[PDB]
């Protein structure tokens, strides 16, 4: 029995060991009422403006359009505290957290923004936080890992199984059955089992919500499409969600093609992929013909994920999103174009959103389209994978 | 067929509990794994748990984590542990043998497909880790449209609402994890109660008898003895058949 609707069409529920139903319930029934307290929004407002810094600003690129009739915007989520959209989340379930008296907090990540979001929340809002990521991605991103440490936070490599963000997502789970009494895990995408899909959309929808009003202050009109990158779903549907009713606007979700589809080295189950149950929920899974759960690839560690949130593959299935992918080599060329032409330096995962709209313009110079992409994160974590690529490619 | 009916019934004949040992199929390769069943039955194990490898196991501990990744390391997959389960059966026909799935892989083919195949071996029930009761409906609904007892976990936190659910939609035994719970289920008129939390002594098992309960299942006991000794092929048998007679000799009182 639950408040609200576990299911987007086929795709989500709460696929989780009987023990874990309490703490779902729990998690629903605080956000209901926190969604319906004035004081709450009120923090949480308070929080977003005066710590993280919204709303973001959204840029206008002109240099990179020059000779089509593409208007691009940036939404600047790279410019939130913490450098990612992995911020707005983490205060309201933060909040949540506290709402319901508990005093922990547990975290998976893979990339490491989500973890460093955790971490820094956990030291403003006075929880004790522990990061699961897994040996494998702790081995590398020791930035990240210093940042986390250095915010107070425990940071626990996994080596279960492959030692990556799906184990580090499996020790999250494990760790939180047995202490869901005092820890809140504060899952970091619009993925998982109800009611994580829906509270990430709702503590994400800013973005959106902001883009709009920017979007009719300074050109008078929606935008003809709205473009993210889609790991588990989170910047993505915190972009779409207050467009969803506004029919004229596409939404293109991008999947990381890793070194191309055919060669099965992706991220990209939403459209490669096929249905499966794991992390809690029904959805699009990469997967062997057994039902094992594949690996995944990306050359960016924030979309290296091999499945999607739920809400994403029932936008697919009625055809209200489209959803596209784009390899890695097309993700570093909008990487080096956004860096030299715009002076921004953007997220390898945001650089897939961007890839795919300059292929929108390049494809169709005299379309005219005003195009929106969200710039999840910046890129300053990935100067290193830049440099030793180009370094090796010369 | 009723393999846990029978066994219940002769169980409350001789005035005994059930004692259930779980291992994963495969682990620590395909004919060391029958040959560690074989003993687990020689030795007197009621019932068989048996898990299939799969990558993500996120409702196991260390212990069982492992146990899969022996298994995988050994290229065990499920079409291979149906292979195991067809000839463990035709050894030995009337032991209930209970699977222990995760959702994927009941889900990968066909969930109706799966509970026929379950049928064509004769495994007895099957118990789907991460489908609570709440989503449980075609597992069970299929479960039973192929005679195999779908089997539910009762947790320490379970409520009224879910003793009734549990008691309503399980078959063959209730997997338990107090006097409450015990009594309550029996008041529901569910299937057996079976407690699975941390047995590891034979004391643990003539607790759960007296409390009330069927009998209990090792849930993790029997895979830490294959972990200790796994360059001793013959102490592992050895110390498994030790511990077996021992849990089921703690059953008869
Ligand atoms: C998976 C992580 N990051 C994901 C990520 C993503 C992909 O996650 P969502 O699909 O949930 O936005 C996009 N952009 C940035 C900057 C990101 O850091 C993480 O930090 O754990
Ligand atoms: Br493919
Ligand atoms: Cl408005
Ligand atoms: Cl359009
Ligand atoms: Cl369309
Ligand atoms: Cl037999
Ligand atoms: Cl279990
Ligand atoms: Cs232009
Ligand atoms: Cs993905
Ligand atoms: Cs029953």
């Amino acid at each position: 029995t639950t408040l609200l609707n576990p299911y987007f069409g086929e795709f989500g529920g709460m696929y989780v060991p009987q023990i874990l139903m309490p703490a779902l319930n729990q998690l629903e029934e605080a956000f209901v009422s926190a969604q319906k307290d004035p004081e709450f929004q009120a923090q949480f407002a308070d929080l977003l403006k005066n710590y993280a810094g919204r709303p973001t600003a959204l840029t206008k690129c002109q240099n990179i359009t020059a000779g089509t009739r593409t208007t691009l915007y940036l939404k600047r989520e790279d410019l939130l505290h913490g450098g990612a959209h992995k911020t707005n989340q983490v205060l309201g379930q933060a909040l949540l957290a506290k709402r319901m008296g508990k005093s922990e907090i547990i975290a998976e990540t893979g990339a490491g923004a989500h973890g460093v979001a955790s971490a820094l929340a956990s030291a403003l809002l006075g929880l004790k936080c522990r990061i699961y990521m897994g040996a494998k991605d702790v081995e590398r991103q020791s930035p990240n890992v210093f940042r986390m440490r250095l915010m107070g936070a425990e940071v626990i490599p996994v080596h279960s199984g492959s030692a990556t963000l799906k184990d580090a997502c499996n020790e999250a789970l494990r760790d939180w059955s047995g202490s869901y009494e005092t820890a809140h895990y504060m899952l970091g995408t619009a993925a998982g089992p109800h009611p994580y899909p829906t509270i990430v959309r709702e503590f994400q929808r800013m973005i959106g919500e902001e883009t709009k009003a920017q979007i009719l202050d300074k050109e008078g009109r929606l935008p003809d499409a709205v473009i993210a990158c889609v790991g588990g779903g989170s910047n993505a549907i915190g972009m779409f969600a207050d467009f969803i009713n506004d029919t004229s606007v596409g939404l293109i979700g991008v999947e990381p093609g890793g070194h191309g589809i055919e060669t099965g080295e992706h991220g990209a189950p939403l459209k490669h992929g096929r249905v499966g149950i794991y992390f809690g929920m029904k959805a699009p899974m990469m997967q062997t013909a057994d039902g094992q759960i594949e690996e995944s690839y990306s050359i960016s560690a924030g979309l290296d994920f091999p499945s999607v949130g739920p809400q994403h593959a029932y936008l697919n299935s009625i055809g209200r999103a489209d959803y596209v992918s784009i390899t890695d080599d097309e993700a570093l060329e909008a990487f080096k174009t956004l860096c030299r032409h715009e002076g921004i330096i953007p997220a390898l995962e945001s650089s897939h959103a961007l890839a795919h709209a300059l292929k929108m313009m390049r494809e169709q110079p005299e379309k005219e389209q005003l195009l929106v992409v969200n710039l999840s994160g910046r890129g300053d974590k990935d100067i290193f994978t830049v440099h030793d690529i180009l370094k090796a490619r010369g | 067929m009723e393999r846990y009916e029978n066994l219940f019934a002769q169980l409350n004949d001789r005035r005994e509990g059930a004692f259930v040992p779980f291992v994963t199929l495969g682990d620590p390769g395909i004919e060391q794994s029958l040959k560690i069943i074989d003993t687990l039955i020689d030795a007197g194990a009621d019932a068989l748990e048996l898990g299939v490898p799969f990558s993500d196991p996120l409702a196991d501990g260390p212990t069982i984590q492992n146990a899969n990744l022996r298994a995988f390391a050994a290229g065990v997959t499920p079409a291979q542990c149906f292979e195991m389960l067809a000839l463990i059966r035709e050894k030995h026909p009337t032991i209930p043998i209970g699977l222990l799935m995760y959702a994927n892989l009941v889900f990968n083919n066909g969930i109706d497909a799966f509970y026929a195949r379950c049928e064509q071996v004769g495994v007895d029930s099957v118990l789907v880790a991460d489908v609570p009761v709440e989503e449980s409906a075609p597992f069970r609904q299929a479960a039973l449209r192929h005679n195999i007892a779908p089997i539910f976990i009762c947790p320490p936190n379970a409520d009224d609402d879910l003793l009734r659910q549990v008691a309503s939609y399980g078959r063959g035994y209730t997997y338990l994890l107090l006097h409450h719970l015990i009594e309550k289920l029996k008041e529901y008129h569910a299937a057996p109660a079976l407690q699975g939390f941390g047995i590891s002594s034979p004391e643990q098992v003539s607790a759960a008898v007296r409390a009330g309960a069927a009998g209990a299942i090792s849930g993790s006991a029997i895979v830490k003895i294959i972990e200790k000794n796994l360059a001793s092929p013959k102490q592992m048998l050895a110390e498994l058949r030790s511990f077996v007679s021992a849990m089921k000799a703690a059953s008869r009182a």
